[PDB]
């Protein structure tokens, strides 16, 4: 008939609507994890370089008691 | 001199939306012309049954008068 | 007052006051003078039939259409079909109302100027304004950006426009259209035996065109396909019985539209087109218009074409963009619905041009500030 | 008919499909911007205590410097 | 652009065979207008500058206002979309790169070459526009000899013909020593 067609219609438009916010949220989720997972990598370097620093503050502090004995 | 649009405010992507809005509008019409299109018809049929009866009434009145005929011509 | 939102168009004009969904009378724009004697006296057989009338006695008529591609050749016949929509399917005398015409991108300013002269002297309207045919049918969308092929019944023309402003160098407007794919069914029809000449038999294989082509997802497959089976074969009934089946010629009509090589014209098709007037636009607009493709005219009603398309692109544009494919179901009055929007907003009612500035600057104040 | 049906069906069902992978692309979306906030929250912290650590570090070298001098 | 101009009037050409013919009307009928303002506002008065022209058929045709309006475009690079300045700053931006003591010698020897400065009457705008940008004491002098579409080929000739540059050729041995990359070395 007529009406079936046009709740045919219908019935996909939702559909489509459906479908373009999951392809964007699935965008967004993606790029958030990869920010995430980022600022985690961020994170352990600066763990490794405050355990560096924390190193040459070692050495330079088994210095000064050499120094006081010289 | 090209055509420079003057000052204006707004609106973008809400007339299309109320204007897609009234689909069910239009679906619920569309089928209710269809159920009583379908039920005001319909009732053709009991007339053309009313039809058929009419026929058969007058073709069993037709086969009896033309054997009254062929019996009273026949001499 | 309201306003007239006509729409010349080229092989139905559409019509309508501005503010509604669709337009009031649509009707094909065809004027024909009969061609035979006539031998019955005081009949009142007229001398032109114009519009919805000569569609129904044209077994007797030589139809002849006064737009041929866009443009405008034949402007007594144009003048009769604007009088007729005017008087007869609308019913409002001009004297009272605005009107705002459609017309194609990169027409001859001619055409436009003898238009608005034509409607200021003849009709004697009280202002009118001429808008391009493919942002009215982005304003229906309800969008404000995107790249639209309007493939309409006489010219397809591709307009990109971004965030309202529209990019003049990369208007890519191509003259394959709806008339040259029902010319070129017409001829392959003959393949088959069927042979349909004269004018008014156009219109009896413009119908087989729209009832029963489609555009194929695969070109080479269905041929393949169509060769071997008998799954495709649809048949259909003449106006006088002895129906006709078509076989192949059901996909190879609208491919045309992406091989213009097969109406012996060199351009791409309507897939490559519009990449090319998307490359044409700057580096950073380009992902905007992919993602927002619009699809608009009469022409792009084929089952199946908002597929092959996308397809088309996601061939050719680079693999990271999202390509999509916007083909409303309402796509044959879009532009019509977009102008009812356009002449019903606020802030578009002072850019008329208003009789009085015609008065002063003549038919030329057309390409001026009043656009 | 019988196409009409469960054509129908199908296309309610991909439209509940779509919805709720859209519902889970934004539950993630919200756990991965919780944890890029935490993260760059904490990792401030973590610069601040490294600077803390590096002028340590200068001060304990600039006196076995003096001190090798002396 | 000029392709793309003429439709205004009615003339389509779309065939890439076509595109010669715009060619050619373009070397025979346009010119650069001295003024540009002026030259617009005279050829939508009179008639004097309609210039007609008989395709390679039949059917001729009258260009109007088209003919100072496609080369133009030189001057004005926004009337194909494109964003830059026209050859007439160019050129001046071009010099003022350049050190503070050979502007003067740059402004006095400014050289025109290559096909599409044929145009009858660049020689004359673009000095106009030189002078208006620059220093109001320097002298502007713009070198056009009769001969400069094959310039670059004459240039080519007297190059090839000297004896001091005899030895710069790209030896083939060299080649087969070094590859292709030989070029962008000291053999430039
Ligand atoms: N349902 C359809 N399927 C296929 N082609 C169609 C359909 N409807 C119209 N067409 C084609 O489109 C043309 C009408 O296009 P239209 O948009 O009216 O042109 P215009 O831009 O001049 O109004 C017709 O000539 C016909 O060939
Ligand atoms: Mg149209």
């Amino acid at each position: 008939m007529d009406a079936i067609k046009k709740k045919m219609q219908m019935l996909k438009l939702d559909k489509e609507n459906a479908l373009d916010r999951a392809e964007q949220a699935e965008a967004d989720k993606k790029a958030a994890e990869d920010r995430s997972k980022r600022l985690e990598d961020e994170l352990v370097s600066l763990q490794k370089k405050l355990k560096a620093t924390e190193d040459e503050l070692d050495k330079y502090s088994e210095a000064p008691k050499d120094a006081q004995e010289k | 001199v090209p055509p420079k649009i003057p000052d204006g405010e707004r609106v973008d992507f809400d007339d299309i939306h109320r204007k897609r809005m009234k689909d069910l509008n239009e679906l619920q019409t569309l089928i209710e012309a269809h159920f009583e299109n379908r039920k005001k018809e319909e009732e053709l049929v009991s007339l053309k049954d009313r039809i058929e009866k009419r026929r058969a009434e007058r073709a069993e009145q037709q086969r009896i008068r033309t054997e009254r005929e062929k019996e009273r011509q026949t001499r | 007052t309201t306003a007239l939102v006509c729409d010349n168009g080229s092989g139905l004009v559409k019509a309508g006051f501005a503010g509604d969904d669709a337009p009031r009378a649509v009707f094909p724009s065809i004027v024909g003078r009969p061609r035979h004697q006539g031998v019955m006296v005081g009949m009142g057989q007229k001398d032109s039939y114009v519009g919805d009338e000569a569609q129904s006695k044209r077994g007797i008529l030589t139809l002849k259409y006064p737009i041929e591609h866009g443009i405008i050749t034949n402007w007594d016949d144009m003048e009769k079909i604007w009088h007729h929509t005017f008087y007869n399917e609308l019913r409002v005398a001009p004297e009272e109302h605005p009107t705002l015409l459609t017309e194609a991108p990169l027409n001859p300013k001619a055409n436009r100027e003898k238009m608005t002269q034509i409607m200021f002297e003849t009709f004697n309207v009280p202002a009118m304004y001429v808008a391009i045919q493919a942002v009215l049918s982005l304003y229906a969308s309800g969008r404000t950006t995107g790249i639209v092929l309007d493939s309409g019944d006489g010219v397809t023309h591709n307009v990109p426009i971004y965030e309202g402003y529209a990019l003049p160098h990369a208007i890519m407007r191509l003259d394959l259209a709806g008339r040259d794919l029902t010319d070129y069914l017409m001829k392959i029809l003959t393949e088959r035996g069927y042979s349909f000449v004269t004018t008014a038999e156009r219109e009896i294989v413009r119908d087989i065109k729209e009832k029963l082509c489609y555009v194929a997802l695969d070109f080479e497959n269905e041929m393949a396909t169509a060769a071997s089976s008998s799954s495709l074969e649809k048949s259909y009934e003449l106006p006088d019985g002895q129906v006709i089946t078509i076989g192949n010629e059901r996909f190879r009509c609208p491919e045309t539209l992406f091989q213009p090589s097969f109406i012996g014209m060199e351009s791409a098709g309507i897939h490559e087109t519009t990449y090319n007037s998307i490359m044409k636009c700057d580096i950073d607009i380009r992902k905007d218009l992919y993602a927002n493709n619009v699809l608009s005219g009469g022409t792009t009603m084929y089952p199946g074409i908002a597929d092959r398309m996308q397809k088309e692109i996601t061939a050719l544009a680079p693999s990271t963009m999202k390509i999509k494919i916007i083909a409303p179901p309402e796509r044959k009055y879009s532009v019509w619905i977009g102008g009812s929007i356009l002449a019903s907003l606020s802030t578009f009612q002072q850019m008329w041009i208003s009789k009085q500035e015609y008065d002063e600057a003549g038919p030329s104040i057309v390409h001026r500030k009043c656009f």
